[PDB]
């Protein structure tokens, strides 16, 4: 790890790590990432470097470092990030063999061993059984869940060790920040903008006019701001992605501040993930130790310097203005606006806060052009993205499709249908702040565009399904909840609105709801929406709106008749004795405390629905059972 | 001075640029209701009740936007009426109701607004707020009350440098609180009042003591005295209908007098006595010329920032006690004896315009010299309880033997005032002769600004002379001596911008040139008047020469001197 | 008291920056598992800002807590794709057991709860994470074997 003093020089060390690589014969991958090293998949290394060393096999590494260059190892371990699949993990690929397993087992580890590495065999019940078809698949390609995607950003997920640079270096990486270092600003920044890059935040706007803005102000100091704070949950995209090559974002950060030209630059990061911070602490100390970080990068003159600030909390301080508030070190509250955070932001300077993934993206388009990136996707919205989709469907995992595809294959395709045989009711697109979607509307193409007429926002990016079995009211109360909860308190509209809604939504709930609500609820959200501060208070409404223009009959049943169509809502329940299955036991006289129930000994009972209290306490203790919930 | 073209109601309107929308409407006779902005602070964009709408269709808020040309921007559209009734009736589903339990009442602007803007049935009808009240010394919190505005805050962090309360949790349940909820004795409080001063619900108030005023007066073995503060003389007529600066010296002296005081006097006298042992302290320094600069004592707030923060500065603090308390300890140690009551059965009450003297007066030190201080609100609540019409009164004068004063004391209610007092007695006691004509009136000292620095000419010696109203420019001239940039030799600190016309006590006002019309006012009274020298007065020499004998002497310095000590509890 | 040497020793290290008052907090509360009063004020003394400002920041957020915990801390996900799998029903039972409600402590006793979102396995049902280790598929009724076994 000597320092560097010439861009040539990067390109002539790329050809020894790509000898020492091809050295190489069998390499062995195991997936590094949270959900299945919450499986045990480290505990499955041990055990398999363990039987590799008891084997004879001297020559075993788990991690590729500087001195493992001049090291020739017959066979490899290695521990790659999230690959994708993470509904049957531990995931385990062998090479040149190109075998995918699936929930590898440690006592598993020695029969691999015996079959899979000596005998270059394959055992079919560790394979991939789709319980549809009951086809059997062994390639990953193969497999139906990759066979619909095109990983772009994710192109070295999965196969390149988060904590070594010189395997990011094999891989064909830091050239375009060595490409880019012999052209002028402008040209970086012409081709951004011809590349139709858009914010991947959700708020969509342009980022080569940011730039452009950014670039236009003759300023002694400017800040670059990367976020990565994720405050939606059930999304886990820049997790994986940070988790997956943290050298990605650095070089596009790089790339980044040369194209404006700012000499420092942060990484907002939430303290509560543990490896991501971990690994971009390592890559960053490394990067600084290779020498590409500092003054005069290659001789050139640049100079950068990379910061990590830990998050602490609230879901509001990823807004750009409570986000610089947090990076000073005061409370997150939103200020007003003008001025901008591109005009004067962290500590009245101009700033750039983009995302993870924006920033993902720019060394592709130095690389390639942007023309060619021009060409995927709608002409108004070009570019891919990433989507987290989960809840009630038979795979779950990270997915990458083209920029326009319909929901109905990324649903049913990809999905691969709806779990347990049931029927699908809707979906959730965009978190706390989007909107609720209805089955009628499946065949709608992903964009921007189409998305903002139907009333719901891009958002992070992840997806939610829902079958019959919930209440939509109870979802809607949920989501309230969440956003009571996560406010800040600074303005009238949001602080009290959001909890009299809270309020109106549980009296509705309980059984207690009055006619007339709907309007008053509708009131509010406009209100709401329409005298916010923020951004956060603005898109508050939106989960109540949807389900309420969509699904108005749930309301009505819930407050005219005090029944719950789903069966969710426990206050609402109505307890039904079955003549034919009772044997006038009357427990449930006996242990209710109302006692609504009254009747004849050996004789079928019966409920009155003025005096129950709806506890439960009737059916669980009675042997019988006869009385169902209904 | 570039103008800009825009249409408010269909109303063309010239502005400079950098006006926002709510000063330029200003200018066409539109008042845009607003209730977390004020004149002293920077807008927050937190009540979100001054939103307009635009050509495009939005609701934009007017207190922080700024003008353009080509805008259109509509201020009564039926829209932005509805978005303000729903915002009130959020706010009102949420409030301790005691309007008639409430010292604000007939005051508030939160009642006001609920009243213009026809609110007569909430809808919102669920969860309050609920929390404890505590003492916190001479002024009352209820967090039950508060809208959390932020005017507390914002006034203690930007104007004032202090920083004693911030905001604590979050959400619905976000409250101003002080570290640990401790008491404000302890806590970096100086005990100023401007947080009072600016709150616009009846969350912040005032710590009463009529009770015991009045439980005094019906007790048949007790003599009340009274002592009226410079500044009262001209806020108090605000209170009954009159304009700020109306002088109602004679109105008010009747009706103490209609109120059961038994005697009425002043604290001029108590200034003038002032007057000279600081003149004649600092002639005394001047020739000895050690540890200076020399800092003036009349400022309570100002004592407990020395105490507190600066503690390294006790030494150069002149030792004079407050007028207050010098008018208390002539009135209980050389009436009383005069007269021939004991001691035990005399009762002093003070109306004052500050607050820090509620604190002040209860210091172990001072051995209980003033049993009792007032505010202006609380003599104008009394007189109005009374019964006594105000606009029709007659005249008449302050009582004997320590009642007559001088015009030299009248300006102590104001900035600069007692530095300007001070000098004109300082230049007779070392030179001589009397000054003549306009010679009297320093006018480099006079005004509102920041620091204002001076260099008097006293036949052929030069003394630098410094003011300094407010904490912060205290703070920034205490920085900028220490480093030794320049000498001084007398400074002037008050805690509150623009002296005492300005502090906690003084009536609620809605012009925004309130502080103007004041000192206008004061410097009138003052013109008035048959003598303009402290040194003229002619009680001071009957008290010296029957009771003390001299300035500075033994029994003045036990009866008219002080010490401090450091409060700085270290961590 | 010994540890204000403890809190100088942290107060070079992560002080020679800009605007730090965060990353002192968390360190503190790293080092005495809780956030006490006197470091604060002693915080105050030694780098200038007012104890207004810490006490507002370390109120703000919910990470920060001024009141000792147990030793086995509890996490249930509570996220939106294990919510819809019953997740409150595995809080109230936890509830129902431990005799104290969510976020707040049996300091007498060691346990603790915590309403931590969507923690990083979505796959595996609701997720209950106890201290460092990952359950995965919870029931209701696995309640009261998990606690026997910890108890
Ligand atoms: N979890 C999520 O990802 C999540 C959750 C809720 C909402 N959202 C999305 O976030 C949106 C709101 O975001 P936001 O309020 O923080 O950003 P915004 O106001 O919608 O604008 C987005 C970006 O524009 C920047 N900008 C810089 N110069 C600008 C100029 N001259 N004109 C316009 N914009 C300029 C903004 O910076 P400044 O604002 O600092 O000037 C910010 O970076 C919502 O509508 C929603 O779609 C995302
Ligand atoms: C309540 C709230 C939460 C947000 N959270 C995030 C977040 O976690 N990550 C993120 O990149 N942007 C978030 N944003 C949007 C940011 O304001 C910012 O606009 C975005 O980072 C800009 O990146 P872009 O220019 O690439 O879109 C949030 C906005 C709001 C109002
Ligand atoms: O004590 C004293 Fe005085 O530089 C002072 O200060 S001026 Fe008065 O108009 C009174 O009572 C007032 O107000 S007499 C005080 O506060
Ligand atoms: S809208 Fe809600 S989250 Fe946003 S500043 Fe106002 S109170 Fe805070
Ligand atoms: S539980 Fe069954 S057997 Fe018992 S009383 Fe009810 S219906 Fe009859
Ligand atoms: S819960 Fe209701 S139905 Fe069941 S025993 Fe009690 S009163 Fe009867
Ligand atoms: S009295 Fe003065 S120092 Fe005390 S809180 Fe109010 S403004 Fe701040
Ligand atoms: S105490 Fe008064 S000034 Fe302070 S935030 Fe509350 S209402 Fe506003
Ligand atoms: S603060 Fe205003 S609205 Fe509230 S009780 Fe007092 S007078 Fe009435
Ligand atoms: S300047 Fe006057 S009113 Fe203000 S604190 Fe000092 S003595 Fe009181
Ligand atoms: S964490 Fe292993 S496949 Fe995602
Ligand atoms: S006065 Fe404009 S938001 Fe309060
Ligand atoms: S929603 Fe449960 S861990 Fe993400
Ligand atoms: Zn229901």
């Amino acid at each position: 790890m000597v320092k560097l003093k010439s861009i040539q020089e990067l390109e002539n060390l790329r050809e020894k790590i790509k000898e020492a690589k091809k050295k190489e014969k069998i390499v062995i991958r195991i997936c590094g990432g949270t959900g299945c090293r919450a499986s045990g998949s480290l505990a499955v290394r041990d055990e398999l470097v363990k039987v590799l060393k008891r084997e004879g096999f001297a020559n075993v590494d788990v991690n590729l470092s500087s001195d493992c260059l001049e090291n020739t190892s017959e066979v490899h371990v290695k521990m790659t990030g999230c690959q994708g699949f993470c509904a049957q993990g531990p995931l385990m690929t062998i090479e040149p063999l190109g075998v995918f397993y699936v929930g590898v087992k440690p006592e598993d580890v020695e029969e691999i061993v015996e079959k899979s590495i000596k005998k270059n065999e394959i055992i079919e019940r560790l394979l991939y059984h789709d319980p549809a078809t009951g086809k059997t698949y062994v390639k990953r390609d193969e497999n139906p869940f990759y066979a619909k995607q095109t990983r772009l950003v994710l192109k070295h997920c999965g196969t390149v060790d988060p904590a070594s640079v010189y395997d990011y270096i094999a891989e064909g990486g830091y050239s375009a920040i060595a490409k880019a270092l012999t052209m002028d600003r402008k040209q970086i920044i012409d081709e951004v903008i011809k590349s139709g890059l858009r914010g991947r935040g959700g708020a969509g706007f342009p980022t080569g006019e940011k730039w452009l803005g950014a670039y236009k102000n003759q300023s002694p100091k400017k800040y670059i701001i990367c976020n990565g704070d994720e405050g939606d949950p059930g999304a886990f995209m820049d997790r994986s992605v940070m988790e997956g090559d943290p050298h990605k974002v650095i070089e596009g950060m790089m790339i980044g501040a040369y194209a404006i030209g700012s000499d420092e630059g942060y990484i907002y990061v939430r303290a509560e993930y543990p490896l991501a911070v971990q690994m971009l602490r390592k890559a960053i100390e490394e990067c600084e130790k290779l020498g590409l970080l500092g003054d005069n990068i290659l001789g050139t003159g640049f100079s950068f310097r990379l910061h990590v600030r830990e998050g602490a909390g609230a879901f509001v301080c990823g807004e750009s203005t409570a986000l610089t508030y947090s990076i000073e070190g005061k409370r997150g509250m939103p200020r007003v606006r003008p001025p901008r955070t591109n005009e004067c932001g962290l500590w009245e300077m101009p700033t750039v806060l983009n995302n993870v993934e924006t920033f993902a993206c720019i060394p592709e388009i130095i690389l390639n052009g942007g023309e060619w990136f021009a060409s995927i996707g709608t002409p108004t919205s070009t570019g891919t993205k990433i989507f987290a989709l989960s809840g009630k469907v038979n795979r779950t995992g990270l997915v990458e499709v083209p920029m326009g595809l319909k929901l109905r294959e990324l649903i049913f395709d990809i999905g691969g249908g709806i779990a347990n045989n049931k029927k699908f009711k809707a979906v959730q697109l965009g978190g706390p702040s989007g909107g609720c979607v209805p089955e009628s509307q499946l065949d709608l193409p992903i964009d921007f565009d189409s998305l903002s007429k139907a009333g719901a926002i891009m958002g992070s990016g992840g997806v939610v399904v829902v079958d019959e079995d919930t209440c939509m009211v109870d979802f809607a109360k949920f989501f309230t909840n969440f956003i009571v909860e996560e406010s800040c308190g600074k303005c009238i509209p949001c602080r009290e609105g959001n909890k009299k809604m809270l309020e109106i939504l549980e009296r509705i709930t309980e059984g207690k709801g009055k006619e007339g609500d709907i309007e008053l609820l509708e009131e509010l959200g406009d209100v709401i929406i329409s005298a916010s501060l923020c951004g956060l208070g603005k898109t508050a409404p939106n989960p109540v709106l949807s389900t309420i223009k969509h699904f108005r009959d749930e309301y009505e049943a819930h407050i005219r008749d005090k029944k719950c169509p789903a069966g969710a809502c426990q206050a609402l329940a109505a307890y039904k004795i079955d003549p034919g299955k009772c044997i006038g036991c009357g427990k449930c006289v006996k242990v209710c405390p109302v006692g609504a129930i009254s009747g004849e000994k050996k004789k079928p009972h019966v409920i009155d629905q003025s005096k129950c209290i709806k506890c439960g306490a009737c059916a669980e203790n009675c042997p019988k059972g006869a009385i169902y919930k209904g | 001075m570039n103008m800009v073209m825009l249409t408010i109601d269909g109303k063309q309107v010239q502005v400079e640029k950098g006006t926002t929308i709510k000063k330029a409407a200003e200018k066409l006779g539109i008042e845009i209701p607003g209730l977390c902005d004020d004149n002293d602070l920077k807008p927050f964009g937190a009540c979100r009740l001054c939103v307009v709408e635009d050509a495009r269709g939005n609701l934009v808020a007017s207190c922080h936007t700024p003008v353009r040309e080509g805008m259109v921007v509509k201020t009564n559209s039926p829209k932005v009426l509805k978005a303000r009734r729903v915002i009130l009736e959020l706010l009102l589903s949420s409030h301790n109701a005691d309007c008639f339990e409430c010292d604000k009442n007939l005051h508030c602007k939160l009642q006001k607004y609920a009243y213009e803007l026809n609110i007569r049935n909430i809808r919102f009808k669920g969860e309050k707020r609920n929390y404890e009240i505590k003492d916190n010394g001479p002024i009352y919190y209820d967090p039950n009350k508060c809208i959390l505005c932020g005017k507390c805050v914002r006034i203690c962090e930007e104007v004032q440098h202090i920083c004693a309360i911030d905001f604590a949790s979050r959400g619905f349940k976000a409250y101003i609180s002080t570290p640990f909820e401790k008491p404000l004795l302890e806590s970096d409080c100086i005990f100023c009042g401007q947080c009072v001063r600016v709150c616009p619900t009846g969350a912040l108030a005032e710590k009463t003591d009529i009770e015991r005023i009045y439980e005094a007066i019906s007790d048949p073995n007790k003599v009340v005295v009274v002592q009226v503060a410079p500044a009262v003389r001209v806020a108090l007529g605000e209170e009954f209908g009159l304009e700020p600066g109306e002088i109602v010296t004679g109105k008010m002296v009747a009706a103490l007098k209609r109120l059961g005081f038994d005697k009425v006097f002043d604290t001029q006298f108590a200034a003038d006595m002032t007057i000279v042992e600081e003149t004649a302290e600092l002639v005394e320094r001047l020739e000895k010329g050690e540890n200076f600069p020399m800092f003036t004592s009349c400022c309570p707030s100002w004592i407990l920032a020395v105490e507190k923060f600066y503690p390294e500065l006790i030494p150069n603090i002149s030792t004079a006690r407050s007028p207050q308390q010098i008018f208390g300890a002539i009135a209980k140690n050389y009436y009383a004896k005069k007269i021939g009551v004991a001691r035990e059965n005399m009762f002093v009450v003070s109306v004052m315009p500050c607050i820090g003297k509620k604190f002040e007066a209860t210091r172990p030190e001072f051995n209980n010299d003033v049993d009792a201080v007032l505010t202006t609100r609380e003599l104008a609540r009394m007189i109005k309880e009374s019964g006594i019409d105000f606009i029709k009164l007659e005249e008449e004068n302050f009582d004997s033997p320590l009642g007559e004063s001088t015009g030299a004391a009248a300006i102590f209610g104001v900035t600069g005032g007692v530095m300007e007092a001070a000098l004109r007695t300082a230049y007779s006691i070392m030179t001589g002769e009397e000054l003549e004509g306009d010679k009297i009136e320093f006018t480099a000292v006079r005004g509102l600004e920041g620091i204002k620095e001076a260099e008097v000419d006293i036949k052929g010696k030069k003394v630098r002379i410094a003011i300094a109203n407010g904490i912060g420019n205290a703070k920034k001239l205490i920085e900028k001596i220490k480093s030794g940039e320049t000498k001084y030799d007398f400074v002037e600190v008050m805690a509150c911008p623009g002296g005492c016309m300005s502090g906690g006590g003084q009536p609620y006002t809605d012009d925004p040139e309130f502080r103007k019309k004041r000192m206008e006012g004061i410097y009138k009274n003052d013109r008035n008047l048959p003598k303009r020298k402290s040194h003229e007065n002619e009680e001071v020499k009957k008290v010296y020469e029957e009771y003390y004998e001299k300035p500075c002497g033994p029994k003045a310095h036990e009866e008219l001197h002080t010490h401090y000590h450091s409060r700085k509890k270290e961590y | 008291d010994p540890r204000f040497e403890k809190v100088d020793e942290i107060l070079s290290k992560l002080a020679n920056e800009r605007g730090a008052l965060i990353a002192i907090l968390q360190h503190v509360q790293h080092e005495f598992g809780y956030l006490p009063e006197d470091v604060i004020f002693y915080i105050a003394s030694k780098t200038g800002i007012p104890a207004s400002k810490i006490y507002g920041v370390a109120t703000f957020y919910a990470q920060f807590h001024l009141k000792p915990r147990g030793k086995y801390v509890i996490r249930v996900c509570l996220g939106t794709a294990c919510h819809v799998k019953g997740a409150n029903k595995i809080l109230a039972e936890f509830e129902k057991q431990l005799g104290i409600k969510a976020g707040e402590t049996t300091s007498d006793l060691k346990f603790t709860l915590e309403r931590v979102g969507c923690l990083g396995a979505c796959g595996l049902a609701p997720t209950v994470m106890v201290n460092e280790k990952t359950y995965g598929k919870m029931t209701p009724e696995k309640v009261s074997e998990v606690l026997k076994e910890y108890s």
